[PDB]
């Protein structure tokens, strides 16, 4: 066989009796899931994979896209000088896992090394017909409801050179994030509720991983330099609300190793109408929250960070939360997996 | 077809501020990082920081941690970087350059701008004075020129009959005094037989003064 | 905090022969090192990327090789248009250029035509007085200018001005400009600029009485 790319198609069990937003996509672009995946273990082989440059990426990307520009029509669309008002009725919004897999004559390589960090050599590798389920969460700073490695933290960088764009923290043990818009002043006023123990302890083993990648030397955390609040925020969307939240308590250097650091960590959040469009082309603008008790559950997979370059790094090395780059949430997921042809 | 145009040259009284734009074209704007770069006279060439036109995140240098930030407008494809607090020694071309990246790493330069001029210095606009350099009686040719003295800022252009005289004209860069006014000259070899017969006159422009001085050099 | 070396400062090759330039990292850089050409007054140019390879557009007489700390830039043959300065940029971690290589035209020593002016009396009516030493069209550039007033070595009170390379007969020219007050420049009888070049087997000194 040898690398290739072609058009993949996409798998799902979604609903036709459902108006939830990403059902009403799937029913139309998907076809049923296989109840019966075969995967292929080829021994003694090892394969070269490269997550950096993996156009499956490309390929999901085109389809989120499209799956927003399908179902998330605002009143205001802010392109240019243009004003564009039309009707924006509330949706349901719920995000569903999507199956990636290839037509005849192509076949997925799986990546099954415990600690593979994205860029290189595989020893452990099989064939598939799909990948597995991934929910298009588009979120910034914090990976929401993806998956888990199965060992160690991994870091993942594509490190052609120190001046990184991205750095993917893949974690290994799931911190649930609480975001609620309570029922009862502002209807706006919203916030996540994390638990500080659990929270805490990952983010000091995440520091742990750092040094064994950055010299083993002092890993400083601090708030976001300069961006729209999409980025300076942990941006994501619940039931078709937008959510804007203030995470300089997550990375807070002092609980990182030992006072009350545990505990409830209530991140300030805030619902906006007015956006930046992360596809994106101009801002717009949405009707106000629904009514109720809006309310998103969620398991942080991952993290996205940012190293600050030109510093005296002598002694620290500081860290941001990042992205913005919708890929790299892709990536994420599809690190393990590349297409070859026959 | 790709293209970077910076704004015009300042000029600001040290304690001041300036802002630097930066207008790109030929190309996806929210897809390549924006550098500014700054090149001080007699210094190499030193990086201030940069900005990811698309959201848009910010690293700046240590040393100019707490006195620039860098903005960005995508509507119209520009890049402002704002340098508060200016100092003598912040005179210099300030560079624009686009950086070339993977999918996952920021990798070199390939499109710079054409260069801002920026002079920081407690001296006010001057005009420039012209001074005849005399030739008298060398070596079969003699030679004369003009001593544009005490001007601010740069730069001043000098030319010779109107552009008629071209060879053996050579003009000097300008030399900073320690009153901090700018002076330069300008010199030229002629045949010293048609010495006394053929005119001779430097031409100046100094734009920020509005100044035009033409003078005529002629033996004592 | 990565520094780069480039050796030498300036580099004499006449026009046809090969160019060598070199570019010494601090730290290692591993292959993430970039060469650009910088014309006066002008933005610098992207010759070779990534250690080796050219950038679309660059003639096949440049070449970058090397890797580790140690890199080169090679000019098979040297154009009119090549002779100009040579910057190497690493992006390893963070972007630091070096100082840069001028590619200066080589040619045979030439004396400079050493000449010296008096303050013009408009000047001197105003309340300075500026005395001129010209060197004009050497090679090459090191020279040396020492201002003598009454036979009294002057310091401190001078500054130079060289130009560029000129394009037809490769030389340089240099201006010496010596300032006083009218005060002291009325003070003393003789001005006298003394000239040492490689092209002057003794020291030249040119002069005049007020
Ligand atoms: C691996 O290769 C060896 C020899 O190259 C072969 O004997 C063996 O069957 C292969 N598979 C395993 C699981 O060792
Ligand atoms: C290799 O991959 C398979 C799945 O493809 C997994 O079950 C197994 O634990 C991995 N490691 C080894 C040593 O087989
Ligand atoms: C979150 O993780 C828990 C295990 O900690 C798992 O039971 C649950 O299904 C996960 N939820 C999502 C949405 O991934
Ligand atoms: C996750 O990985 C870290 C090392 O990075 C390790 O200390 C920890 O025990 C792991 N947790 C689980 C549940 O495997
Ligand atoms: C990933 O790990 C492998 C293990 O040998 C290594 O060869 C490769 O350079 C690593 N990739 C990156 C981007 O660090
Ligand atoms: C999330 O928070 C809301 C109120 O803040 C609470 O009613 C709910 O029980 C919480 N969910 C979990 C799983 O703790
Ligand atoms: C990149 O790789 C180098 C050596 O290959 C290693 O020293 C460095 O820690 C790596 N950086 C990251 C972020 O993995
Ligand atoms: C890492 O650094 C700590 C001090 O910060 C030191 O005590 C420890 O020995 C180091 N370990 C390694 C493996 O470098
Ligand atoms: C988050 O809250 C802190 C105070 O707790 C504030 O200093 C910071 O500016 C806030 N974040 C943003 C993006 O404004
Ligand atoms: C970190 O936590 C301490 C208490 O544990 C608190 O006083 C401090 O303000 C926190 N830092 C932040 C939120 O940046
Ligand atoms: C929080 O956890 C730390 C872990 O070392 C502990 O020292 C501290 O007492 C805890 N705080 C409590 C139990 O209130
Ligand atoms: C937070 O997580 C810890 C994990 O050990 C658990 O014991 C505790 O009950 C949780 N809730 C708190 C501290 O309110
Ligand atoms: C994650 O999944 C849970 C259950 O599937 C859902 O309630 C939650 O809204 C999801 N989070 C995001 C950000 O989609
Ligand atoms: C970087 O900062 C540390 C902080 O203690 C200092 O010791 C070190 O000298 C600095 N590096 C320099 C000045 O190059």
């Amino acid at each position: 066989w040898k690398d290739a790319d072609t058009t993949l198609f996409c798998a799902s069990d979604a609903k036709a009796h459902e108006t939830e937003v990403h059902n009403v996509w799937a029913t139309h672009a998907c076809v049923p899931t296989d109840p019966n995946p075969q995967e292929i273990h080829l021994e003694n082989v090892t394969e070269n994979f490269n997550m950096w440059k993996n156009n499956m990426v490309e390929q999901m990307q085109e389809d989120v896209i499209s799956l927003w520009d399908q179902s998330l029509q605002p009143c205001v669309k802010l392109t240019g000088g243009s004003v564009i008002k039309q009707a924006c009725p509330k949706i349901s919004f719920d995000p569903i896992p999507i199956h990636y897999c290839t037509p005849a004559g192509y076949v997925i390589l799986k990546c099954n090394d415990k600690n593979f960090n994205g860029t290189g050599p595989c020893k452990n590798v099989s064939s598939v017909q799909c990948t597995h389920g991934i929910k298009p969460v588009v979120s910034t700073q914090l990976l929401l409801n993806g998956s888990l490695a199965e060992e160690e933290i991994i870091i993942r960088s594509e490190n052609l050179t120190n001046n990184a764009k991205t750095i993917i923290v893949h974690l290994n043990k799931s911190v649930e994030i609480n975001c609620t818009r309570p029922s009862n002043g502002d209807i706006r006023k919203a916030y996540c509720e994390i638990n500080g123990t659990k929270w805490n302890k990952v983010l000091k083993q995440v520091t742990e991983k750092l040094k064994e990648h950055f010299n083993n030397k002092t890993i400083i955390f601090q708030p976001p330099s300069g961006g729209d609040l999409e980025i300076t925020m942990h941006h994501f969307n619940c039931r078709g609300e937008f959510f804007y939240c203030n995470t300089t308590q997550l990375f807070n250097n002092t609980c990182i190793g030992m006072k009350g650091c545990n505990g409830t960590i209530t991140l300030p959040c805030k619902i906006k109408q007015i956006i930046n469009m992360w596809q994106g082309t101009g801002q717009a603008m949405y009707a106000p929250p629904i009514d109720g008790k809006i309310n998103c559950v969620s398991n942080i997979t991952g993290i996205l960070l940012t190293r600050d370059g030109g510093a005296n790094n002598t002694s620290n090395e500081t860290f941001r939360p990042g992205g913005g780059n919708i890929k790299d949430n892709w990536r994420s997921e599809l690190y393990k997996y590349k297409v070859v042809q026959i | 077809q790709v293209q970077l145009v910076q704004s015009g040259a300042e000029v600001k009284k040290p304690g001041a501020s300036v802002t630097v734009s930066c207008q790109a074209s030929g190309y996806t704007f929210t897809n390549y990082y924006v550098h500014w770069v700054r090149q001080a006279p007699g210094q190499g060439l030193q990086l201030m920081g940069w900005i990811d036109p698309s959201w848009g995140r910010t690293n700046y240098a240590q040393n100019f941690q707490g006195r620039i930030t860098m903005t960005r407008d995508t509507s119209t494809s520009t890049v402002y970087m704002e340098m508060r607090s200016l100092r003598s020694e912040d005179t210099a071309v300030y560079y624009c350059a686009r950086n070339v990246a993977t999918e996952g790493s920021l990798l070199h330069y390939d499109y710079w701008g054409q260069g801002t001029l920026v002079t920081v210095s407690a001296a006010s606009t001057k005009g420039p004075s012209v001074f005849p350099l005399a030739p008298s009686s060398s070596g079969g040719t003699a030679a004369l020129g003009c001593l544009v003295k005490d001007y601010f800022p740069e730069p001043v252009t000098v030319s010779w009959n109107s552009g008629a005289l071209t060879s053996g004209v050579h003009t000097f860069p300008a030399v900073l005094q320690s009153s901090g006014l700018y002076s330069l000259s300008s010199v030229v070899t002629v045949p010293s037989s048609s010495l006394g017969t053929q005119t001779y006159i430097c031409n100046v422009n100094h734009k920020p003064s509005n100044t035009k001085v033409d003078k005529r050099v002629e033996p004592k | 905090e990565i520094v780069l070396t480039q050796s030498p400062a300036t580099l004499s090759v006449s026009p046809g022969e090969r160019a060598t330039l070199s570019c010494r990292a601090s730290q290692s850089v591993r292959s993430n090192l970039a060469w650009y050409q910088q014309r006066p007054g002008q933005a610098p140019r992207l010759l070779i990327y990534g250690t080796s390879t050219r950038a679309t557009g660059v003639p096949a007489r440049f070449s970058g090789r090397g890797s580790g700390t140690e890199f080169t830039l090679a000019i098979s043959s040297m154009q009119s248009e090549d002779f100009a300065v040579y910057l190497c940029l690493q992006y390893n971690n963070w972007w630091t250029f070096g100082q840069g290589t001028k590619v200066e035209i080589k040619r045979t020593v030439a004396a400079p035509s050493v000449f010296i002016f008096p303050p013009s009396d408009e000047q001197l009516k105003s309340g300075t007085a500026s005395v001129v030493c010209l060197l004009n069209n050497f090679y090459p550039r090191e020279a040396k200018v020492q201002w003598k007033v009454d036979n009294a070595l002057q310091s401190g009170n001078s500054q130079e001005s060289v130009t560029e390379q000129d394009s037809k007969d490769s030389t340089y020219s240099l201006s010496s400009t010596l300032t006083l007050s009218k005060a002291d420049y009325e003070k003393h009888k003789v001005y006298a600029c003394e000239v040492t070049h490689q092209g002057l087997s003794s020291p030249v000194t040119k002069s005049f009485n007020r």
